[PDB]
DNA sequence: ATCTGTT
């Protein structure tokens, strides 16, 4: 309550969706805004990783954790795509095996009541870890407000 | 800062010594008296004294004004702020007390500059005196007066500078650092130099172990009265002391009632803020000692405390 | 307001300065208090090994915080009302000290502690560690704690108590204090009358025969074997010279200053079988008082403690609970992982010259500070998009020949080529830390005869214009001034410029500054050469000018 | 232009070589009054063009091409000793002589060897601008490394240098003692340490200038947590002292 | 991985 009163109203990721005409409910909803999203992403993506492009020419998007206050929807490569299953984008592994890296779009609220989208993924090799999470990048997404 | 010896054994009522000591600064800027003892000071710290804080200012001679002449200057100089010349000090200057201040600076000086190596055994027919006899003669042939302190400036005078310049450290100080420490208002630039430098060590109250900063936030509340005066002091003129002296001489707030009680007020303000620092303490220490929590819950609840005794709003109403 | 924010500090350390000033005077017994002798006896040793146990008393106070705290905020209120000697574990420390103690009412100038007790340019490549140690004891006393930090300095140790005793004209005992001390017993004075104006009278004595109270800055910084160095030295200068405050049977009080948790010792040694710098964490000042159990209880650190918990360096919600979560080694959750995801960027865009311009780039090891400083001045060279030159500059290294024989001979190793062995010890020729994140070219190695050298040089590049520290203490001889006019008008109307200067070379900085004015003048036309100025208020000025002339 | 194009007041006042403090005092007050009555005719003539155009003065002469210095001889001029909390901005570099550096490298250093040899080749000078704007010369930086091997002591190398660094980058250590404004981390992934992040992210004021390539709390870190529990249970301890 | 004392 003190910190409330002193420091100021904080938005809710609900408010921050529906400031960009998206709803978390109905599974749809926020699927849309995510494809909408994901041009900038695999535009970074390219951008500072190069070589490992190719895998998300065609991904859909599916969600995986809805929090109240933080999203997690996954990145799977469709149906067609050549590889398999997505590379992990930090370390070179054993070649050979794709190591396995499940790749999630992580929806907050950050600074501002803006809205932050970060790459995470999931690295099944000994080297990286597995069970955990990490984050590769985090961009703004605040131009269509 | 004026005062008289008080005599009596139980100390006037704050408001006894107010009215005391504002009859003794006359509203004009003549204080009220026939005859002055008047000690001259400059910044530094005594060396020797055990107090509950250390000094900060330090005597470098003593003068008595008597005659009506020499009255009428010294009045002239505390009223208006003009200089006193040589002359008048030299009439004036009270010698046995003056110099008993510098009685031990003499045979220090005169042991270092003599401190060259002894033999004390030429022995010869006429020429062996005692280890211990050289220095008793010549502390027995120095004169701890005018005559030491003149033969030593004439002979020595580096050293006998550079010697004092280090008793008094800080004593050489341009108007800037006393604008800036002190000022820049006219009521802060008198009061706090007034209290801070000469007051505070006299009266020795709680005050006396607050540093320049808590003194100045002090004074900030002494919210008397203001009387806009014609114009104030300014750059180009702070190449000397003598726009500043008058400047601050010819002040509302170095007479009357404005200067006779805000060193009562500084006790009273003290004794306010600790009367609840102390309470609140006392709360949030008893409550640290046994809460049987957590971690996070012990860290919540430190600074959960601090804010509900401490949160700006809380401080701007008290 | 200015008013409320120092209410809470004002008012709380004020029991801090009755227990720093009980504490100081508190006197010891007769049979405690360490005779001249026990440092004669050191002094006429070869090995640690004969050092018998013998304890010097001392006294602690704590004054712990993070680095947004008021802590050095309460030496400000120490310095003010108590008489003691402000140092610096480091010399970045001792100026920051004096701008804030300076700033505030008045101050002498403050130094470290390494120049305090003695330490001089040889002892900077003395080898520590080498006498082993055991303690014989599982509640070790402090005389055993005290012998082994004796032990592991023993090379400085020895050092500074040889020269402390030579250097005072052999067997003849200081006369400072002594001969005052005679006079005043001869004059039938009050005790201490004289002595304590010798301060006064010679000005080259040292800062520990003037206090007892010695203030230490950023104190997490100093390695444990530092606590007794500082109380071994306090003693064998009091009891040396014989001042007032050793015969009145006074120890020394160190308030110690920093912060526990985001500073650390370092502890390096050289292996000369392998040419190899290895360096370790070691145990600081800090944390040999906190943890130790002899020491926490010898010092009663429960009373002398003080912790401040503020941060005017956080007016942030979320980023200072993050800040207390890694302070107190809370349990990390999910919402602050959240949290930390918005700065996270790709290694590539960090080190890229051409992002985040005038950024510090933080690495963890010298060759990624030297590798991104490169891409760094060349891209300043190929783009041009603001120009910013870049030049090298010449360094030079002379090896000498006849002691790398001796060397060579000591620790055999014949060929050791001088390259292989410039680049092992390119971390300990240098004096600064920085030089490994230089940005050098292809090392190039000849030999000079007759004169019997071997020089290698190098070139190093720099950016014009850019801003840059001085890590070394140069002197530095002015010769002009570049700016505005408004720039140089400020430096003159305020004297400040001539206070910054010793008091020796006033005059000298009035007559530099008179020089610089008289031939300052001129192009004041040039810049009345300003396209599109005047036609008339140019002969207005000319006029007036000719008038403030006459 | 005018008649009047080279500031005539120059062919009406000579001023003297100084003297005892006395002549020195009145030389430098009247210097002033003069520097500013013309600075204030100038002013009131133009005003704010007149306040913020470009200007210098130097002792001798001084010529800058490119990235260096050209000057007769450096004479005169106060001696002082460069800072370490100081801002300075590198101007260029010189190789005019200073008799003061040099003789000053003859005394303190024994080793007459390095002088006559750095005399023969002199290295070039370092020219900072200090914040208010005062030229500097920076004399070198020369260091002894004397071996210390079985207590046997010899001064084997000298390394002469510059002694500058710069705030653009460095290592996560060095940064514990030093204030930051805009800081980019780059942390290694795998020789982590939960200690290290705190350093480095709390160099700064605010969190809006701070940058990381990973998230140092979703990885894998060592943590050691000895101090802290000694901080937290004193925090319980009636006896001590806590301050906000 | 790694800093600092002289000066
Ligand atoms: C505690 C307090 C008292 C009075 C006034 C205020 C403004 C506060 N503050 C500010 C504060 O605590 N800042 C801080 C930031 C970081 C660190 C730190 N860094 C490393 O280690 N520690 C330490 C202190 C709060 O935040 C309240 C706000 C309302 S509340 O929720 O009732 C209690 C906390
Ligand atoms: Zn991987």
């Amino acid at each position: 309550r003190n910190a409330l009163e002193h420091f100021g109203r904080r938005e809710t990721l609900t408010e921050v969706l529906g400031r960009y005409n998206v709803q978390p409910d109905a599974g749809g909803t926020v699927e849309g805004f995510a494809s909408e999203l994901l041009g900038r992403i695999v535009a970074c993506i390219e951008t500072h990783f190069p070589e490992h492009a190719g895998e998300y020419q065609a991904v859909s998007v599916r969600r995986a954790v809805s929090k109240d206050d933080w999203v997690l929807l996954q990145l799977v490569p469709v149906r067609g795509t050549l590889q398999q299953s997505l590379s992990c984008l930090r370390f070179k592994h054993g070649r050979a095996s794709r190591a396995t890296a499940r790749t999630f779009v992580a929806l907050s609220v950050g600074a501002n009541n803006r809205l932050c989208v970060s790459l995470c993924q999931q690295c099944f090799a000994a080297k990286c870890d597995s069970n955990r999470l990490h984050t590769l990048f985090t961009i703004d997404a605040g131009t269509p407000c | 800062d004026a005062y008289t010896h008080d005599g009596r054994a139980d100390g006037p009522t704050e408001q006894d010594r107010f009215e005391e000591s504002r009859a003794l600064y006359q509203a004009s800027g003549g204080l009220n008296g026939d005859s002055f003892r008047v000690t001259f000071c400059l910044l530094g710290t005594e060396v020797g004294g055990t107090h509950q804080a250390r000094g900060r200012t330090r005597p470098m001679f003593v003068c008595r004004f008597e005659r009506a002449d020499d009255v009428a200057a010294l009045q002239d100089a505390l009223a208006h702020g003009t200089p006193l010349q040589p002359d008048h000090i030299a009439a004036t200057l009270d010698a046995e007390a003056t110099f008993a201040l510098h009685a031990n600076m003499i045979l220090a000086l005169t042991v270092a500059i003599n401190n060259a190596s002894p033999r004390t055994g030429r022995d010869a027919a006429a020429a062996q005196y005692d280890q211990g006899a050289s220095l008793r003669s010549l502390v027995g042939r120095t004169s701890l007066g005018q005559r030491g302190l003149t033969t030593l400036y004439v002979h020595h005078e580096v050293r006998v500078l550079a010697a004092y310049r280090r008793a008094y450290y800080g004593s050489a100080q341009s108007p800037f650092w006393f604008l800036s420490k002190f000022g820049p208002d006219e009521k802060s630039l008198v009061l706090t130099t007034r209290y801070y430098l000469l007051q505070a060590q006299r009266l020795g109250g709680a005050g006396a172990t607050y540093d320049l900063q808590a003194i100045k936030d002090i004074c900030a509340t002494y919210a008397i009265p203001h009387a806009p005066r014609p114009d104030t002091v300014s750059a180009a003129s702070l190449t000397s002391f003598a726009a500043i002296t008058r400047f601050c001489c010819t002040s509302q707030y170095a007479r009357g009632a404005a200067a006779a009680g805000f060193p009562l007020y500084v006790e009273r303000r003290i004794a306010a803020d600790v009367r609840e620092t102390s309470a609140l303490e006392k709360f949030i220490t008893h409550d640290r000692s046994c809460l049987r929590v957590s971690d996070r819950e012990f860290i919540t609840y430190i600074y959960l405390a601090h804010f509900e005794c401490f949160s700006p709003p809380r401080l701007a109403t008290h | 307001a200015e008013a409320f924010l120092n209410f809470t500090s004002m008012h709380g350390v004020q029991p801090i300065l009755k227990r720093i000033r009980e504490l100081s005077q508190q006197q010891l017994d007769g049979a405690q208090v360490p005779h001249l002798q026990w440092f004669r006896d050191v002094a006429a040793l070869e090995s640690p090994a004969g050092l018998p146990l013998r304890e010097f008393p001392f006294a602690v106070y704590l004054i712990t915080g993070n680095a947004g705290s008021g802590k050095s905020t309460c030496v400000q209120t120490i310095n003010e009302v108590l008489d003691c000697v402000v140092t610096g574990a480091t010399r970045i420390a001792a100026q920051n000290m004096y701008a804030k103690l300076s700033g505030a009412f008045l101050s002498r100038p403050i130094n470290t502690i390494f120049h305090e007790f003695g330490f001089r340019g040889n002892h900077v490549q003395a080898q520590l560690g080498q006498y082993p140690y055991t303690l014989t004891s599982n509640p070790a006393s402090l005389e055993d704690l005290q012998r082994r930090d004796l032990t592991y300095y023993w090379e400085v140790i020895l050092d500074l108590t040889k020269r402390a005793l030579a250097a005072s004209g052999g067997e003849e005992l200081r006369n400072e204090f002594r001969a005052l001390a005679a006079l005043e017993r001869t004059l039938g004075l009050a005790e201490g009358a004289l002595t304590r104006l010798a301060p006064a009278t010679h000005g080259a004595l040292p800062a520990f025969t003037r206090s007892n109270v010695i203030v230490i800055d950023e104190a997490g910084l100093l390695g444990r074997h530092l606590l007794t160095a500082v109380v071994y030295c306090w003693w064998m200068i009091n009891a040396l010279y014989h001042t007032p405050q050793y015969a009145a049977r006074l120890r020394p009080v160190l308030v110690c200053v920093g912060s526990p948790t985001q500073t650390a010792s370092l502890e390096s040694t050289f292996e000369h079988q392998k040419l190899r710098c290895s360096v370790r964490q070691s145990e600081n000042v800090l944390t040999y008082l906190i943890c130790n159990r002899t020491l926490r209880e010898y010092a009663r650190l429960s009373y002398s403690w003080a912790i401040f918990i503020n941060n005017k360096r956080c007016v942030e919600h979320e980023f200072g609970n993050l800040m207390k979560v890694l302070e107190y080694g809370l349990p990390i959750t999910e919402e602050h992982m959240q949290f930390v995801d918005r700065f996270v960027v790709p290694e590539n865009y960090i080190t890229n010259p051409a992002n985040l311009p005038g950024w510090t780039r933080l690495f963890s090891s010298h060759k990624e500070v030297s590798a991104y400083m490169a891409k760094l001045h060349a891209y300043l060279k190929v783009t041009r998009e603001g120009e910013f030159v870049v030049f090298t500059l010449p360094v030079l290294t002379f090896v000498s020949v006849k002691e790398f024989d001796e060397y060579r001979r000591l620790t055999h190793q014949p060929g050791l080529t001088i390259e292989k062995w410039l680049t092992a010890n390119a971390s300990r020729i240098t004096n600064y830390s920085q030089s490994q994140d230089q940005d050098a070219g292809h090392m190039r190695c000849e030999v000079h005869s007759k004169q019997q050298l071997v020089v290698a040089r190098n070139d190093v590049t720099y950016v014009l214009n850019s801003q840059i520290a001085v890590t070394a203490r140069l002197r530095k001889l002015v010769f002009g001034f570049s700016g505005t006019f408004r720039a140089f008008e400020a430096v003159l109307r305020d004297d400040s410029f001539v206070k910054t200067q010793g008091e020796t070379s006033v005059e000298f900085a009035y007559r530099f500054l008179s020089r610089l004015i008289f031939s300052g003048l001129i192009s004041f036309y040039n810049f009345l050469q300003r396209p599109g100025l005047d036609a008339t208020q140019r002969t207005l000025a000319y006029a007036r000018m000719g008038e403030l002339t006459a | 232009l005018d008649e009047q194009q080279l500031d005539v007041f120059y062919c009406h006042y000579t001023p003297g070589e100084p003297e005892t403090t006395a002549a020195v005092h009145t030389q430098f007050a009247l210097l002033k009054r003069a520097f500013l009555g013309r600075f204030r005719i100038l002013q009131e003539l133009f005003g704010e063009a007149f306040e913020v155009a470009p200007f210098s003065t130097y002792v001798d002469n001084v010529i800058f091409r490119g990235c260096e210095m050209l000057t007769g001889s450096p004479r005169g001029g106060l001696m002082s000793v460069a800072l370490q909390t100081d801002n300075y901005t590198l101007m260029g570099y010189t190789y005019a002589r200073v008799f003061a550096f040099a003789d000053e490298l003859r005394r303190r250093h024994a080793t007459a060897n390095v002088a006559e040899l750095l005399e023969e080749a002199p290295l070039p000078y370092v020219v900072l601008r200090d914040q208010h704007g005062f030229m500097s010369v920076v004399n070198t930086n020369i260091s002894e490394f004397v071996e210390s091997i079985d207590s046997t002591e010899l001064a084997m190398a000298i390394n002469a240098d510059y002694g500058i660094s710069s705030k653009l980058a460095m290592t996560i250590t060095r940064s514990q003692g030093l204030s930051l404004d805009k800081v980019a981390i780059c942390f290694t992934p795998g020789n982590l340490r939960l200690n290290s992040a705190y350093v480095a992210m709390s160099r700064t004021t605010s969190s809006e200038f701070l940058r990381m390539n990973l998230n140092p709390l979703r990885e894998r870190h060592e943590r050691d947590d000895v101090i802290s529990e000694h901080i937290l249970s004193a925090l319980r301890d009636p006896n001590v002292v806590i301050v906000y």
